[PDB]
């Protein structure tokens, strides 16, 4: 006997990796204001970001 | 014989006179009570992020 087989395929893969420690980055758009009597120079605030 | 009786950064006159910082409690105005902060930290919650 003698046989000749000719094949051809194709594949498609989609992946998705996720880090559970850093799953997103947050970006806060903020704005300062002054309700006192004097100006402030080189304004450097410290802010909390609270979820619950 | 001591310019700073209590051993703090302020002399006996500065304490007794009140010529130091104005946020110092008034008991620390006499030269035998030290103007001295007692600062401590306390934890309110701990958050874990699995890597």
């Amino acid at each position: 006997s003698t046989a000749v087989q000719d094949s051809n395929g194709e594949s498609w893969n989609t992946g998705l990796s996720i880090n559970k420690g850093e799953s997103a980055y947050i970006n806060a758009n903020v704005r300062y204001y002054n309700t006192g009597t004097a100006p402030m120079y080189k304004v450097t605030p410290t802010t909390n970001l609270v979820l619950d | 014989l001591e310019s700073n009786t209590a051993g703090d950064p302020y002399t006996d006159y500065e304490k007794a006179s009140g010529s130091f910082d104005k946020a110092i409690k008034t008991e620390a105005r006499d030269p035998l009570v030290a103007a001295y902060p007692i600062v401590g930290v306390g934890m309110e919650k701990l958050i874990i992020s699995t890597n």
